[PDB]
């Protein structure tokens, strides 16, 4: 399963 | 014994084509078992393995989802990592990104993966600590601010301890007899003279797993390094790893010469001649 | 930038007329914009497929390229490589020695 990942 | 889980993120800008082309894989060790490539023609969530072949729609829903959004971030990235450096919008840039989790021998949290890179250099990476961020160069601390402000650490790390761990161990669980495994290295040497008065010994191990291994050349027992050539590991297509090492020997001198391999599959490391 | 890693072998110990699998496996390259092409005596082979974009710690890429041949004493083949670190395409032979 994927980490939801967040914006620079 | 020991194993991880990891996905890998690259986001190449194209200026004058349209939306940058975004491709993610996801490894369990070293078995790919997911895919996911903007450019396909139905981008979605696509199985690699046939372990995880068996997922039901929710996963693959899920998944396609979560993949998405991370192409939206990354487009995003892109965009504002164009500001922080204050780059041209007619160039094209890339954002890569790798992030995982090693399950202990105890079912525990071993270590974790999370870090970024900008056109082949380092942005930024999280931490052994988990806890604090580490930015390479001027314009990633504003990402290191903004994820210190946001507590990023704390709700990635609550991924690493939940999803993460859980999917890992279930993942090894249906693919036990492909993931499990620690198939031993089919080794042999061969001989190639290079000329009249010199020879090149070639040391081979095939169809391995996983890539982990160390080749090695001795002469009288003694480690050689001069006149010495290892090739980085390779794929070979069908899930297993390969990797040769060679040594350029006097004509005459070849049985004084041992190849040594390591690799976790063998129960001790061997110990190889040429035999003609 | 960084130029290409170019390794072209066999899936298994080439033997004449015995059916096997011929890889190209190109790494150490960035970014991530190349071409490969697989080719038998010169001309660009059937049927050539590669493995999903990845890469390693030092995030460079690595790509493998691959199709279906069988070796004999005849036949040449070989992997062409374009990038843009590489001034014109970059031409390795297979040799059944590596």
């Amino acid at each position: 399963m994927r980490h939801v990942l967040e914006p620079f | 014994g020991s194993h991880s889980m990891k996905y890998f993120y690259t986001s190449v800008s194209r200026p004058g084509r349209g939306e940058p082309r975004f491709i993610s894989v996801g490894y369990v060790d070293d078995t790919q078992f997911v895919r996911f490539d903007s450019d396909a023609e139905s981008p979605r969530e696509e199985p690699r393995a046939p372990w995880v072949e068996q997922e039901g729609p929710e996963y693959w829903e899920e998944a396609t989802r979560r993949a998405k959004e991370a192409a939206q971030t990354h487009r995003e990235n892109l965009r504002t990592a164009l500001r922080y450096y204050n780059q041209s919008e007619a160039g094209s840039h890339t954002i890569q990104k790798m992030y995982g989790c090693d399950l202990g021998p105890d079912g525990r949290l071993l270590r974790g993966y999370h870090q970024s890179a900008y056109d082949g250099k380092d942005y930024i990476a999280l931490n052994g600590d988990l806890r604090s961020w580490t930015a390479a160069d001027m314009a990633a601390q504003n990402t290191q601010r903004k994820w210190e402000g946001n507590r990023y650490a704390e709700r990635f790390r609550a991924y690493l301890e939940g999803e993460c761990l859980e999917w890992l161990r279930r993942y090894l669980e249906n693919g036990k007899e492909t993931l499990q495994r620690a198939d031993p290295p089919k080794t042999h040497v061969t001989h190639h003279p290079v000329s009249d008065h010199e020879a090149t010994l070639r040391c081979w191990a095939l169809g391995f797993y996983p890539a982990e291994i160390t080749l090695t050349w001795q002469r009288d027992g003694e480690e050689q390094t001069q006149d010495t050539e290892f090739v980085e590991t390779r794929p070979g297509g069908d899930g297993t790893f390969q990797k040769w090492g060679a040594v350029v020997v006097p004509s005459g001198e070849e049985q004084r010469y041992t190849c040594h391999v390591q690799h976790e599959g063998l129960p001790e490391p061997l110990t190889l001649r040429w035999e003609p | 930038q960084r130029t290409p890693k170019i390794q072209v072998y066999s899936r298994h110990p080439p033997e004449n007329g015995k059916p096997n699998f011929l890889n190209c496996y190109v790494s150490g390259f960035h970014p991530s914009d190349i071409e490969v092409d697989l080719l038998k005596n010169g001309e660009k082979m059937g049927k050539v497929e590669h493995s999903d974009l990845s890469f390693s710690k030092d995030w460079s890429f690595y790509l493998l390229y691959y199709t279906e041949f069988t070796p004999n004493e005849k036949d040449e083949y070989a992997c062409r490589v374009n990038h843009v670190t590489l001034s014109g395409p970059r031409t390795v032979k297979w040799d059944r020695d590596m």
